[PDB]
C-alpha cells in the first residue's frame, strides 16, 4: 500500500536521509500528472459498470467460454466472472490514482494465480478480457490517461499469467 | 440516532446454576440502524420491550439527518 | 492420494495458526504452490480445539458447551477483563498504548453495549483494518478475519464465496458484520462471550502438537 | 528430491514424467549421490537418443 | 499521503473513490510546489533547527541533562539531538505527503512503548519538538509556518 | 457538511481534528463563495437543465416513451422529468455542502430498491443524469463545471 | 454432493442438449435400484448403533489399542473413535442412497489422512474396523445392499490407506 | 494441576501470574506432601478398595452380575472390576495433581458415549465408585478422607 | 499446557500404572523446589520491564539493527521487538513455574522460526537478546533459580535458531 | 552449509569487521569440541546400520505402521522408511561435525514436510522414530556427544513438525 | 514471442478480415522506423558495457547497496548485478527491434519477481539502476531511439515494481 509519494519518502527513510533534490523531482513528477490521473479516475468511476460490460461483450460473450461447458456458462459463474472484472478495474483505478502498482500486488496478485488455477478459471481468457478492458478504458478516459491505465492493466496481466 | 429500550425479555429457561437475571431484564442502547435486528432478537426471546425511547431529539430529517 | 487439507483456493491461503500475525505464504517470495482442484461445496476436516465428541460436524447442537480444560479459556461477561480478552482475540496481541480504543469504545464497563458489539467495534476499527485487511490479499484477509472473529477456519467454498460476495460489495465493514451477525457467532460465543479458538486445521495441530515436548507418546505405542 | 528434478532439467532437457521415474532416480541419488545420478541420466538411453 | 488515505478508506468500503476524496487529492497535487519548497527550506536549515531547539529543550527541562536524567553526558545528549533530527526528518516527510500518516507509520506508533523502554520522558521529548516548531516558524513565512506547524503540532500532540 | 462529517469521524476516534481535516474544512471555508455562486447559477437554470436533459434522455432511449416504458403518457413523462429535477436539487445541496453526505442521505441510499418497487429502470435514470451533467456543465463556467461534474459522476455511479 | 440423477442431468447440461433417451435409460436404471437403496438406508439408520457396537467388539475391543497408550485408551479417545465409525457409516449410507461416491470424496476423505496422521490415529486399524463395519452392514441389509455398501466402504478404506 | 490452572489463566490474559495465583501455587506445593501420602494409601490398598467395593456394587445392583447382565461370568466381571481399578487410579492422579482435570481428561469426558456403546449401565458404574469412596474413607483418616472424597465425588457426579 | 506434575501422572497413565515409587520421587522433587520457582516468578514479574530494558541495551541498542535500514528501525518495529522479548520472558516464567517446556512449545515456538523468516526478523539477533535476558534475569532471581530459568531460556533460543 | 567457523566469519563479514576477540573465543570453543566430535562421528559411521535397526525396533516395528495398510507395510515401503531414517542419521552426524544446523536446514528440512504430507508419510511416527534414534545414539557415542547429537536430532523433529 | 507484425497479423486473422488500412498504418510506422531501430541496436551492442558502467556508477555504486550486508557487497553479487543490468539492456534491445514488449514478458518478466524476492535483491535499487540505464542509453542513441528504448526500459521497471 505505497503510493508514489509514499514510495519516494520510504526509500529516503530506509536510507536515513532527508528528501534529496532528485527525490523532489520525482515527487514533482507525480504532482504534475495528478490532475489527469484524478480526472480519469472519476471518469472510470462513472463508467465502471459499462467498462466491464463492454469488455465482457468484446472478449468473452458469444465464445467457448460462455457457451455450455465453458466455465462462464452457468449463471453463478457469469456473475462471479463479472465480479472479478469489477475487482480488476477498481484496483487498477486505485493504482492509477496512487501512481504505484503496489496495491495490485498486495490486494489482487498475492495469491490470485493459485486461486484461479485451483478453481479452474482459464488464465488466458481472463487475460484477454483484461486486455479488452484496457482498450475500453483508454477510449473512455482519453489516450493520455489511457497509457497510465494501460501499465496497471499490464501489471495485472503479468502477475496473473 | 440510537434508541434505548428496556425489555423484560421472556425467560429463555437457559440457566442451570449460571445466572439469568442479567438476560431477564435488559436496559440497552441500540442504534436505529440496528434496531431491526434487536426487534428480531426480542421476538426470539418472546418479550417485547416495556419501554422504548430514542436518544436523538427528532425522529426524521429527510436530508443530512445522520 | 485423495484431496488434501489445504484451503480450497490454495495452500497459500492457509495462515500460520499462531498466537497473532497473519503470516501467510507469499506466492512469489519463495515459489511454492500446490493448486489442487476443490469442488463447489467441499468441507475441510477441522480438528476441534477441545473434546472431539463436541464437534460441530457431529454434535451440531453442542455449540456453546465449553471446551473445558481440553481447549482455550472462555471469557464471559457477568454483572472487566472481557475487554482485555476481546483485544487479545480480535487482534491477538495487547494493542499499543495509543492504539487502545479506550473508554471511547469501552462503554462495556458501563453496560451500554454487549460484548458482541464490542468486538464489532474493534473489528471495524482502523487498527484492525490496517493490520488484517489493508495489507492482505482479499481471500487471505477473509480467512484471517474469519479465524479471528469466529473461532474456526473457513470450512469450504460454500462459505468463502458467500463471504466474498459480501466483501466485494461492502468491504471490511460488511464482511465483519456478516461474520459477527452469522448464526454461528450467536450459536457459539452467544452475545455475551468473547470469541475463542474453536477449531484448528490439521497442519496447525501439526505445528503445536508434534514438536518434541508436546508429541509425548503421540504416534507410536 | 528437488536436486533430482533440477538434474532432469539440466542434463536431460525435461522434467520427470512419472512416479516410477521419481522412485527410480530418487533411489539412485540415495545410493550414490550426485555422481551416481549424473551417471544414470547421461547413461540413460533417453540422453543418447535425443 | 492524501491519496493513500483516500484509497485505504475506499478500499475498505469497496467504493470507487468518492468525488469529495478526489477533490481533496486535486487540491493536494496543486499545492505540491509549495509543499516541496517548505520541505526544502526545513531540510536545508536542519542543523540550525536541531541545535537551537536542543538548547531550548535543555534550558526548559534541566532535569533531562541533570545527573539521573536520560540525556546526561555528551553521548546521551548526542542521541537526544539525533532523535530530534529524526523527528524533523519525519515532519519534512509529512509536509511533502500532505498527510500525517508517514509520520505515524515511521516513529509515532508505539512511541510511548519505545521511549518508556528506553527510559526517556515522553513529555520532555514533546518539549523538544515544540522548540523545533518555534525555530522552524522563525525560518518560515507566515503562510508556510501555519501548514508546517500543523505537522509539528500533530507530532507533539501524539507524543503529549 | 464536510465539517460535520469530519467532526463525527474524529469523535469516533476520540481525536481533536487532525491537521489534514483542519486543512480540508479550511479550504471549504475558502471556496464557499464559489460554491454559493455555482449553486445560484444552476438554480437560475434549474428548469431549463431538467427539461432539455429530459428531452436528451428520451431521444437517446426511445424505449422509455415507447409502449411498455415506465414514462408512458404525459403524466408519467412529467414524473420522469421531476425525478431529474429532484436529483439536480440534491446535487446543488451537495455542491454547497462540499460533501456528498446530503446527496447520499436524501436520494441515493436504496435507490435500487425504491425504483425496483416502482418498476423504473435505474440504468435509464443513469443516462438521464448523465445528460443533466453535460447540460449543467455547459451552462456553468467551465472551470467551476469541472468540480460539479465530479458530484454528478458520484450520483450516476451510485445508480445501478 | 452429486447423486446419480444430478450427475446425469449435469453431464447432459454440459453438452447443452436436452435430456436424451439414453440419459433417460440411465435415470430409469437408478430409479429401479431406488427400492433396495431406500430400504437399506432405513435399516442402517435404525441399527446404526448396533452396527458400530458389533464392529468395535469384533476388531478394536480387548486389543492393545483399547489398553493404556493405544490411542483408544482415554475415555475421550474411545468416544471419538466410535464417533468416527459413525461418520463412515453415515456417509457410506448417504453415498448408497445417492448412488455416487462424490459425497465421500468431497466431505469424508479430503484431508482425512492428514488429520489422522497429525492426531496420531492408527490408519491401519481404522481400515480394519471399517472392514468390520462393512461385514456387519452386509449382514444387516443383505447381499443386494451389502454389495453396494461394500463399494462405498471400500472407497473409504482405499482413500484412508 | 493447580500450577497449570494458574498458568492457563495467566496465559489467556497475557500477564505474569498475579500474586493471588502465586498464592494458590504456594499453598498447593506446601500441601503436596500430604497429598502424596493420601494418594499413596489408595495405591498401596488398591486391591482392598476394588475388591470390597466390587462386592458392595454387586450386592446393591445384582442385575449387572446376574445371568443376562452386562457383567456375567468371571470373564466379564473381571473387566468391570478393572474399570473400578481404572477410576481408583484416576482418583489417585487427581489427589496428587490437586485438580480434577486429570480425572476429567482421562476418564470422564465421554463416559456416557463409551459406556453406552459397550452397553454398560452407567448408574451402576456410579454406584461402584460410591462404594469405592466409602471403602477408601475407612482406610483413610478423617481429614485426609475428606480431601480424597472430593475427587471421588466429582467422578460420581460426572457419571450421573 | 502440561506441568511436571501433569507430565508425571500422564506418563504413569500411558503405562497404565498407579503412581509408583520412582515417579513419586519425581513429584517429591518438584514439590520441594516449588517454593524457589514461585519466588523467582514473582521477581521476574516485578522486574519484567527492567529485564527487557537491560537486555535490549546489552545486545541490540546502538547498532545496525536500530539504525535506519535495520529491522528495529522505526518506532513500530522497535516496539514490536520489545513486545516479543517480553513474550519470551513471560512464557519462560510460565515454564519455570510449571517445570516443563511444553508451554513454550505449544504457545511460543509453534511456528516462530517460520514467522521470523517470513518477516525478515534476524534470528541471530533475537537469540542474542534472549541470552542477554538470561544473564540479567539470572542476576535478579539469583543463581539457584537462575539455572532453572536458564534451561527454559535456552529452550527458546534453540527453537528460534 | 555453514560450519561454526564459516558462520563466525560470515557473521563478521556481514558487519564488515575483522575477526574480533569475542569471535575468536567462539572459534576456539569449536576447536576445543573438535576431538570429541570427530570421535563420535567415527562411532556413528561404523554403527549407523545398528542405530537404524535398534530405532526401528524400538518405535516403528510391531505397530499399526507395519500392519497391512499402515504405510510402512509392503517391503518397498519398509525399505524406503529405513532409507529415510539413515538420511536423518547421516545428515545429523554431518551437523555434529560442522557444529551448525544449516546442513539440516539446507539438505533435509526445506520442502521435506510438504513431500511427506503429499506422500502420506505419518509425521508423528517419523518424529518418534528419530527421537528413538537419539536414544540409541546417546548410548553408542556417550553422553557428552549425545548432548550434541540431540540438538541436531531435535532440529529435524522441529522442522518436520 | 510476438513482434508488432505478428500482433497485427494475428488480430486481423482472428477477426478474419484482410489486413485493414489502419493495420497497414501501424505496420508502416514500424517499417518506417526500421532504420532507426537497427541503427540504435548497433549502438547498444557497441556501447552496452559502458552503458552499464555509467548506470551503476550513477545510482548503485558508492551506496548502501555496495556496503557490507547491502546485497551487492560480495564480489559474486556485484558480478551478478552487473550481469542482470546487461540482461535488461539486452532484452530491451530485443524488445526495441521487435517493436513489441512480448520478449520482456515471455523471457524477462515471467520469473523476475520470484527470483528477486527469493534472493532478496532490492527491487527499488534495481528500478533506479534501470532508469539510469535508460538515460545513459538515450544520450548515446539520440532522442528518437531514446524514446523507443525508453518505453521498454519502463516496461521492465514497472514489471519489477
Ligand atoms: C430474453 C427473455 C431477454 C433478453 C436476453 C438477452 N440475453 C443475451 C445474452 C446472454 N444471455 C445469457 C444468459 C444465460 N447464460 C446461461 O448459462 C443461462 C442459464 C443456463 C442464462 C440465462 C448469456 C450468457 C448471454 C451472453 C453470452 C452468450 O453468448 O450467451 C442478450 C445479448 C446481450 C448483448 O448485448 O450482447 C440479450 C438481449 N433480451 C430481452 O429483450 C429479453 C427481456
Ligand atoms: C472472468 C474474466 C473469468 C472467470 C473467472 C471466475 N472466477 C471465479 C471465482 C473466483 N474468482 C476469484 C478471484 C479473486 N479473488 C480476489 O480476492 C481477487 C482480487 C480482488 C480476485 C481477482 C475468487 C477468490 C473466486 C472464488 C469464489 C468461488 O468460490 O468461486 C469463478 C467462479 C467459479 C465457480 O465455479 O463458481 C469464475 C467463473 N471465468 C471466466 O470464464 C473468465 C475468463
Ligand atoms: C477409530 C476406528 C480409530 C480412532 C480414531 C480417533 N479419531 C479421533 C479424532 C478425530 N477424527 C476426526 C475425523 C473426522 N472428522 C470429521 O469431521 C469427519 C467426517 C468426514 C471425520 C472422519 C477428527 C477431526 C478428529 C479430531 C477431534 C475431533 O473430532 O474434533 C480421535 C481423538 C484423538 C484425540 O486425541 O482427541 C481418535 C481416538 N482411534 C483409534 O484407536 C481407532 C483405530
Ligand atoms: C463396572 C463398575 C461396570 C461394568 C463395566 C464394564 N466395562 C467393560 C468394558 C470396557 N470398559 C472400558 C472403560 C474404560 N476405558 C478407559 O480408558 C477408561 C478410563 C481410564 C475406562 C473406564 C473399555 C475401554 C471397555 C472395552 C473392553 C476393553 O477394555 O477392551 C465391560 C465389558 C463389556 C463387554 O461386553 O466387553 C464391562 C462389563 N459392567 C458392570 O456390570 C458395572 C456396572
Ligand atoms: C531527546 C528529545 C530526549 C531524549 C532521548 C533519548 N533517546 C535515546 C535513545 C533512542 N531513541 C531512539 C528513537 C527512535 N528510533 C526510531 O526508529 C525513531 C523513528 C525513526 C526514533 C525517534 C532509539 C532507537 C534509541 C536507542 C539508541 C539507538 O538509537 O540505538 C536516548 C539514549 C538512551 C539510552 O541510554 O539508551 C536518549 C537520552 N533524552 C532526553 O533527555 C530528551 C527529552
Ligand atoms: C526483537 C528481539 C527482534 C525483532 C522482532 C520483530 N518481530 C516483529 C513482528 C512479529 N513478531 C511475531 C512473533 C510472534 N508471534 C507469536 O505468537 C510469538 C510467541 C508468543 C511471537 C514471538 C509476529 C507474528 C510478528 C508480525 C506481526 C507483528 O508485527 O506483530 C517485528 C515487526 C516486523 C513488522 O513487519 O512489522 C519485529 C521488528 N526485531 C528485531 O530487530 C529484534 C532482533
Ligand atoms: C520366516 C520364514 C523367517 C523369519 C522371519 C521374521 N520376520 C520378522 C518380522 C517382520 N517381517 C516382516 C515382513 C514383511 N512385511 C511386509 O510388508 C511383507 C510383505 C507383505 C513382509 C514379508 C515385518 C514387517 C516384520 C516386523 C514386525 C512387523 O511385522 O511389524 C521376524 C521378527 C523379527 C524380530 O525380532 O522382530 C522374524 C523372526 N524368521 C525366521 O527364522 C524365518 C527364516
Ligand atoms: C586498489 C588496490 C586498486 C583500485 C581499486 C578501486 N576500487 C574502486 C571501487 C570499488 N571497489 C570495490 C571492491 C570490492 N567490493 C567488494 O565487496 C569486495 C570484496 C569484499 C571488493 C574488493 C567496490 C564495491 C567499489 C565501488 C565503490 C564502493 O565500494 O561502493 C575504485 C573507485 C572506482 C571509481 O572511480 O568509482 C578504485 C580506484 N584502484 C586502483 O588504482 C588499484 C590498482
Ligand atoms: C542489480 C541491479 C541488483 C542486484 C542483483 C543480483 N541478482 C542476482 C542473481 C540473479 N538474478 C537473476 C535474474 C535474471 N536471470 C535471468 O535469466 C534474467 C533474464 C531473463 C534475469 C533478469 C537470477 C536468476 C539470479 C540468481 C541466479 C544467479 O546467481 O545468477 C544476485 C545474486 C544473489 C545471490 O547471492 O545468490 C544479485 C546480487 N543486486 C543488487 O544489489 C542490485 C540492486
Amino acid at each position: 500500500m505505497q503510493d508514489a509519494i509514499t514510495a519516494v519518502i520510504n526509500a529516503s527513510d530506509v536510507q536515513g536521509k532527508y528528501l534529496d533534490t532528485a527525490a523532489m523531482e520525482k515527487l514533482k513528477a507525480y504532482f504534475a500528472t495528478g490532475e489527469l490521473r484524478v480526472r480519469a479516475a472519476s471518469v472510470i468511476s462513472a463508467n465502471a459498470a459499462n467498462i466491464v460490460k463492454e469488455a465482457v461483450a468484446k472478449s468473452l460473450l458469444y465464445s467457448d467460454i460462455t457457451r455450455p461447458g465453458g466455465n462462464m456458462y452457468t449463471t453463478r459463474r457469469y456473475a462471479a466472472c463479472i465480479r472479478d472484472l469489477d475487482y480488476y478495474l477498481r484496483y487498477a483505478t486505485y493504482a492509477m490514482l496512487a501512481g504505484d502498482p503496489s496495491i495490485l500486488d498486495e490486494r489482487v496478485l498475492n495469491g490470485l494465480k493459485e486461486t484461479y488455477n485451483s478453481l479452474g478459471v482459464p488464465i488466458a481468457a481472463t487475460v484477454q478480457a483484461i486486455q479488452a478492458m484496457k482498450e475500453v478504458t483508454a477510449s473512455l478516459v482519453g489516450a493520455d490517461a489511457g497509457k497510465e491505465m494501460g501499465i496497471y492493466f499490464d501489471y495485472i496481466c503479468s502477475g496473473l499469467s | 440516532r440510537m434508541f434505548k429500550i428496556t425489555a423484560c425479555v421472556p425467560s429463555q429457561t437457559r440457566i442451570r446454576t449460571q445466572r439469568e437475571l442479567q438476560n431477564t431484564y435488559f436496559t440497552k442502547l441500540v442504534p436505529y440502524e440496528n434496531w431491526f435486528r434487536e426487534q428480531q432478537r426480542i421476538q426470539k426471546m418472546g418479550g417485547k420491550i416495556v419501554k422504548v425511547e430514542l436518544f436523538t431529539g427528532k425522529p426524521g430529517v429527510n436530508t443530512g439527518l445522520a | 492420494q485423495p484431496l488434501p487439507d489445504q484451503h480450497p483456493y490454495g495452500s497459500g491461503n492457509d495462515p500460520l495458526e499462531i498466537q497473532f500475525g497473519a503470516i501467510f505464504p507469499k506466492e512469489k517470495k519463495n515459489p511454492s504452490a500446490r493448486p489442487q482442484p476443490f469442488n463447489k461445496d467441499t468441507r475441510r476436516i477441522l480438528i476441534a480445539r477441545g473434546p472431539g465428541i463436541n464437534n460441530q460436524v457431529s454434535n451440531p447442537g453442542a455449540r456453546g458447551l465449553t471446551p473445558g480444560t481440553l481447549g482455550p479459556k472462555v471469557f464471559k461477561l457477568d454483572q472487566q477483563r472481557v475487554i482485555r480478552a476481546a483485544y487479545l482475540q480480535v487482534f491477538g496481541r495487547d494493542v499499543y498504548e495509543g492504539q487502545r480504543q479506550k473508554v471511547a469504545e469501552i462503554k462495556l464497563e458501563n453496560g451500554e453495549i454487549s460484548v458482541r458489539e464490542f468486538v464489532r467495534i474493534l473489528a471495524k476499527s482502523n487498527l484492525f483494518r490496517s493490520l488484517y485487511w489493508t495489507p492482505l490479499y482479499v481471500t487471505k484477509a477473509i480467512e484471517y478475519i474469519h479465524r479471528r472473529l469466529l473461532g474456526r477456519p473457513t470450512y469450504g467454498r460454500q462459505e468463502m464465496n458467500a463471504y466474498f460476495d459480501i466483501a466485494s460489495k461492502k468491504g471490511l465493514y460488511g464482511l465483519v458484520d456478516a461474520i459477527i451477525d452469522s448464526q454461528e457467532y450467536s450459536e457459539a460465543f452467544g452475545e455475551d462471550t468473547v470469541p475463542y479458538e474453536r477449531y484448528i486445521t490439521p497442519q496447525g495441530l501439526a505445528l503445536r502438537s508434534l514438536r518434541v515436548g508436546t508429541i509425548g507418546e503421540t504416534g507410536v505405542p | 528430491s528437488r536436486a533430482l528434478e533440477l538434474a532432469f532439467r539440466h542434463i536431460l532437457g525435461r522434467g520427470p514424467s512419472s512416479r516410477e521415474e521419481v522412485q527410480t532416480y530418487f533411489a539412485i541419488i540415495s545410493k550414490g549421490g550426485l555422481p551416481a545420478l549424473v551417471d544414470a541420466l547421461v547413461d540413460s538411453k533417453e540422453y543418447s537418443d535425443y | 499521503s492524501v491519496v493513500t488515505k483516500s484509497i485505504v478508506n475506499a478500499d475498505a468500503e469497496a467504493r470507487y473513490l468518492s468525488p469529495g476524496e478526489l477533490d481533496r487529492i486535486k487540491n493536494f497535487v496543486s499545492t505540491g510546489e509549495r509543499r516541496l519548497r517548505i520541505a526544502q527550506t526545513l531540510t536545508e536549515n536542519r542543523e540550525r533547527i536541531v541545535k537551537q531547539a536542543g538548547d531550548q529543550l535543555f534550558q526548559k527541562r534541566p532535569d533531562v541533562v541533570s545527573p539521573g536524567g536520560n540525556a546526561y553526558g555528551e553521548e546521551m545528549t548526542a542521541t537526544c539531538l539525533r532523535d530530534l533530527d529524526y523527528y524533523l526528518r519525519l515532519v519534512t516527510y509529512g509536509i511533502v505527503a500532505g498527510d500525517v500518516t508517514p509520520i505515524e507509520e515511521i516513529g509515532l506508533v508505539g512511541v510511548r512503548e519505545m521511549y518508556n523502554s528506553l527510559g526517556t520522558p515522553i513529555p520532555a521529548v514533546a518539549e523538544g519538538i515544540r522548540a523545533m516548531k518555534n525555530v522552524a516558524c522563525s525560518l518560515l513565512s507566515a503562510e508556510d509556518a501555519a501548514e508546517a506547524g500543523s505537522y509539528f503540532d500533530f507530532v507533539i500532540g501524539a507524543m503529549q
